[PDB]
């Protein structure tokens, strides 16, 4: 990354050469993860506002 | 879709257009870059007097705007406005005759 620059995209990058429509294939993963922060979770995956 | 969220507009409104056909006397200068996503445009005006070519002498340029753009850079293009009266059958997207 270029630095203080917002990464806005949506379409899935290709992993495995794998050119996927937004779509699943030979390990084309989605572009995109979220944090799965169970609530009260343990200290090295408890959620912190920075 | 507007989609945006960055926002800088001053308006002090005044109207002056003074549509003539006469040799340049009016010259405007911009520089456009970025450091570190600080998008950075320089600004300058000067009189001259030539009119067709440029005119060829020395001046200085000073920085005007800033703006925390953060944003991936790599193509731009200018913005014209004209539009005819009546008096033109061809349509905006079609005719003008005041180039
Ligand atoms: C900014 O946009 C340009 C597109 O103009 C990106 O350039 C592409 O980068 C990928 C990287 O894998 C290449 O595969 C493409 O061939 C490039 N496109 C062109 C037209 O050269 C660039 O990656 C974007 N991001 C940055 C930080 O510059």
């Amino acid at each position: 990354l270029k630095p203080f620059e917002r990464d806005i995209s949506t379409e899935i990058y290709q992993a495995g050469s794998t050119p996927c429509n937004g779509v699943e294939g030979f390990n084309c993963y989605f572009p995109l993860q979220s944090y799965g922060f169970q609530p009260t979770n343990g200290v090295g995956y408890q959620p912190y506002r920075v | 879709a507007n989609n945006c969220t960055f926002e800088y507009v001053s308006q002090p409104f005044l109207m002056d257009l003074e549509g003539k056909q006469g040799n340049f006397k009016n010259l405007r200068e911009f520089v456009f870059k970025n450091i570190d996503g600080y998008f950075k445009i320089y600004s300058k005006h000067t009189p001259i007097n030539l009119v067709r070519d440029l005119p060829q002498g020395f001046s200085a340029l000073e920085p005007l705007v800033d703006l925390p753009i953060g944003i991936n850079i790599t193509r731009f293009q200018t913005l014209l406005a004209l539009h005819r009266s009546y008096l033109t059958p061809g349509d905006s997207s079609s005719g003008w005759t005041a180039g």
